[PDB]
């Protein structure tokens, strides 16, 4: 036990050790993955789209829009834009196909 | 450790048992003219004030006096 | 006694040794003191160790590796530990004998793995005082083996025969085999 | 009779919930937080005990409590004794012994009952089991109590104090190096009882004893320490060593040795004060002015005042030698103020420095700066003044006249003005040009900035030492995130 | 004796200070993996926006 104690934690030091360059690995690896991702989203976002209105706010990071043909949509916002454009009479922009807003526009 | 402030602090209970009010109240003497101004400018005008304590203070009454001799 | 003492330098730098050894003697007193003032004779003290003209080669060693593990590396003070030659010295309970059998186990050990890996060819020089003072504290543990370290140092030490005294003299023999196995599986 | 008779047991009632309750928080807090595993959890009580004795060095404690308040001195721990298992009637002691001191009284004395102290420490200090923590924290922090009042006769109550510390922890230790988080206080803990019966040391006798052994517990450590405790145990050697020791083959450059992570948030500061201290004779102009300014500006946590006056006094002190004194400017504290109302007609006499006045000045009302010891560096200061002074000769016009600046300089004769202006020319810290074409002394005084003169050169040192004094902050705003997370 | 309590006592106390070592080595692997599983849910969210694009492919 007391002497064998040493011998026995050696291994223990090696098993920990070994994780160190595996979370370093995982470290530089997961955060360009990050980016990969991160631009990936990115340029889902096109400027190419349609413009409606914004009509509601019915609960966070979820509304409704008045879409240019007067129907008006139920769409999940992206979850970037905060909340200044959640601004109830607005000139929101979704995407032509996403249906997403990007951006709103100044009046 | 700051139990080492205790014996300076005991020269400095020493030197305010030197003198008792007499350098509060008498450089408050100045101090009543420089409380609440700017010391950093209390070194400069400190330093060229006590530069002419010794002489030459105003001197610019004496310029005109320089004037015709220099 | 002393504590700021030169003039032991300035004895330390000079001829005729039946004045330079009790000299010595009066150093080894106060090296606790200060190792530091021996920093600057620590050349002399080397000059006077690396030749054979001195006759006491432990007293110079011993002095020069009780200052260099005050000073710098353990490795250059148990060179001199190890390079003293013939050591009269008792075990101690003391901080400087314990510290240079210590790095002298674990460097020695240090050897065993680094031609452990190496059964012929190119084999490294061993001294034969090393094996003296490794298995001499080593067996004064065997004294009764306190059962449990002489295996583990056994294997430690990586050598083939310090393990068939150790099972000589020991009590519950399977008790002691499959204590054995139980570490060597767990390494 | 009635005054303090009806006032009597009223005001005292008071101390005593606040250092029962301090005793139990940091007892109980100690003990009940590393309990379990003290080898996990490490220096968490280092910032709360210290903080509790800076809290307590202002203790108003002691001022009537001679009279008949003496019972707090036989009460002690007492907590979980004779026996590690079955503490709850101990429980219930707890409330009965602090219960029979409040039914009508108790037979209380001072001076009595100190030297067995140790009735408990030979059987069981607390628990048979938490023995070193217990023990430290049970004798440590109530024998300054007793050992304060260091006058009348209690120096040899403190010596007695000393050998029951040694004689139970700090003779070797009852093992050897315990190696826990009371280790790491004890490194500290053993420091503070050195510096408390120090006091007790050079009031009497000097350096020959704890002080000589304590090179052998300084390196009894291993050696594979953090070495902060090694470094308080340095700090009483180099105060030992600033009174009288002045050789420089030991402790100048010698004790320099790997300079370990030595923080302590205080340590820094007086540590750095005292190598400032002994490196302040030879008179460092560059390294001790700027890291002695910097040790000034640390310890801000306390006090700011009561203690910088004496790096701030030698700082100015080897500042005036540069010819450039800046005064007390930017800090406003009356005891730095007091510190230097003698030494202002003298520091403002550095600068115009005229050699036959300043000389009767200097002594003329030279009591206290002059009986500090041995008139060194102001022996110094005495022929420094026409070296600060023709160096602001050199921050004024080139050419040196035999009548106008000579005079000026109190110094008139054609050989000893190029001699001694030379003597400044022979120093390096000016740029000027020795040239004697009808005998008349030129100087180029090029005081030109680097502006438009090899820049990249010269900042460039700058660019890479900031920048790698800001990407090691940028180190230290990364790790002490990890030290963050690392519980969660 | 006086080398199990002494000598491999030592040597077992710098085994204990080597378990500060890998008490170092323990919470820096806390702490790093923590801020792994930050990174991990984190682009692991932003993968379920992509979850979400199917929805935005919905109009």
């Amino acid at each position: 036990d007391l002497y064998s104690r040493y011998k026995k934690l050696q291994q223990e030091l090696e098993f920990l050790e070994v994780q160190e360059e595996y979370i370093k690995d995982e470290q530089k690896n997961l955060k360009k993955e990050f980016l990969h991702a991160q631009e990936e989203v990115k340029r889902i976002q096109s400027i190419p789209l349609v413009i409606g209105q914004f009509l509601e706010a019915v609960d966070q990071n979820t509304a409704i829009v008045g879409s240019t043909t007067g129907s008006n949509y139920y769409v999940r916002i992206l979850s970037t834009i905060d909340r200044e454009l959640l601004k109830p009479n607005a000139s929101v922009a979704l995407h032509k196909h996403s249906n997403a807003l990007v951006d709103v526009l100044p009046p | 450790m700051s139990e080492k402030k205790q014996p300076v602090d005991l020269g400095l209970l020493e030197e305010d048992d030197e003198f008792e009010e007499f350098p509060a109240e008498d450089w408050a003497g100045l101090d009543e003219d420089e409380d609440a101004h700017v010391w950093e400018d209390n070194w400069d005008d400190d330093n060229v004030e006590d530069d002419f304590s010794n002489q030459l203070r105003a001197e610019l009454e004496k310029h005109g006096y320089k004037m015709e001799t220099s | 006694m002393i504590t700021s003492a030169a003039g032991i330098i300035s004895l330390l730098d000079e001829d005729e040794p039946q004045l330079k050894e009790f000299a010595l003697h009066k150093l080894n007193a106060v090296v606790n003191d200060f190792w530091a003032e021996i920093s600057e004779s620590v050349d002399k003290i080397e000059v006077l160790y690396e030749d054979e003209g001195f006759r006491s080669r432990q007293f110079a060693a011993l002095v020069a590796s009780k200052v260099f593990y005050h000073l710098g590396a353990f490795e250059e003070s148990l060179n001199y530990a190890l390079g003293a030659g013939d050591l009269f010295n008792v075990n101690d309970n003391s901080e400087y004998v314990e510290t240079i059998i210590a790095k002298c186990i674990d460097h020695y050990t240090k050897q065993c793995v680094e031609n452990a890996d190496l059964p012929e060819g190119e084999k490294k020089p061993i001294d034969q005082r090393l094996e003296g003072i490794v298995n001499k504290m080593f067996q004064r543990c065997l004294d009764d083996h306190k059962y449990k370290q002489a295996i583990g140092i056994a294997l430690e030490t990586r050598r083939l025969d310090v393990f068939e005294k150790t099972i000589l003299e020991s009590n519950d023999v399977p008790g002691m085999l499959a204590y054995s196995l139980k570490l060597c599986m767990s390494l | 009779p009635p005054g303090g008779g009806e006032q009597e047991p009223p005001p005292p009632p008071a101390p005593q919930d606040v250092e029962m309750k301090e005793e139990a928080a940091t007892g109980g807090g100690s003990t009940g937080e590393a309990d379990g595993k003290t080898a996990a959890a490490a220096a968490e009580h280092s910032q709360r005990e210290l903080d509790t004795v800076t809290l307590e060095d202002i203790k108003e404690h002691v001022k009537q409590l001679e009279k008949a308040v003496s019972g707090k001195e036989p009460r002690f721990v007492l907590r979980a004794l004779r026996m590690l298992p079955s503490t709850s009637r101990r429980l219930n002691h707890y409330v009965l012994y602090k219960a029979v001191q409040g039914f009508f009284t108790s037979n209380n004395a001072t001076r009595d009952f100190l030297l067995p102290f140790l009735e408990e420490p030979m059987d069981t200090e607390a628990d048979l089991q938490f023995r070193p923590r217990t023990g430290k924290a049970a004798s440590t922090p109530l024998l300054p109590e007793v050992e304060a009042y260091l006058q009348l006769l209690v120096v040899i109550f403190m010596m007695n104090s000393k050998r029951y510390k040694e004689a139970q922890k700090i003779s070797d230790d009852l093992m050897q190096k315990i190696s826990t988080q009371n280790r790491r206080a004890l490194d500290l803990v053993a420091a503070k009882c050195y510096y408390y019966h120090a006091r007790v040391y050079e009031f009497l006798d000097k350096l020959d004893v704890v002080r000589s052994f304590l090179h052998a517990r300084l390196r009894t450590a291993t050696l594979r320490h953090d070495a902060d405790g090694q470094a308080t145990l340095l700090n009483l050697l180099l105060r030992n060593y600033l009174h009288y020791s002045l050789y420089d083959q030991a402790e100048k450059l010698v004790s320099k040795s790997v300079f370990p992570e030595q923080a302590n948030n205080n340590e820094w500061a007086r540590y750095l004060y005292y190598t400032g201290r002994i490196k302040a004779i030879q008179l460092e102009y560059s390294e001790a002015r700027r890291t002695m300014t910097n040790a000034l500006r640390k310890a801000p946590q306390h006090t700011a005042v009561g203690f910088k006056q004496t790096v701030h006094k030698l700082l100015i002190v080897v500042e005036l030698l540069l010819g450039e004194i800046p005064d007390r400017l930017q800090f406003r504290q009356p005891s730095l103020k007091r510190s230097l109302m003698p030494y202002f007609l003298l520091t403002q006499a550095v600068r115009t420095g005229n050699l036959a006045k300043f000389n009767q000045v200097l002594d003329q009302f030279g009591e206290k700066f002059q009986a500090d010891g041995t008139y060194t560096l102001i022996i110094r200061l005495r022929h420094n003044v026409i070296k600060t002074g023709v160096r602001m000769i050199s921050l004024s016009y080139s050419r040196i006249s035999l009548a106008d600046i000579a005079q000026k300089l109190q110094l008139d004769s054609p050989e000893d003005a190029e001699f001694i202006v030379a003597k400044a020319i022979r120093d390096g810290v000016i740029e000027a040009s020795i040239n004697h074409e009808k005998g008349y002394v030129q100087s180029k005084e090029m005081i030109d900035i680097y502006s438009t003169r090899e820049p990249q050169l010269a900042f460039h040192q700058r660019i890479s030492f900031c920048l790698d004094i800001h990407n090691m902050s940028v180190k230290a705003m990364r790790f002490p995130p990890k030290s963050y997370n690392k519980d969660l | 004796l006086e080398e199990g309590k002494a000598g491999s006592g030592l040597r077992q106390y710098y085994l204990s200070k080597i378990e500060e070592l890998q008490l170092i080595v323990n919470d820096k692997s806390q702490n790093l993996r923590r801020l792994q599983a930050q990174r991990n849910e984190l682009n692991a969210k932003v993968r379920l926006l992509r979850e979400e694009l199917q929805l935005l492919q919905e109009q």
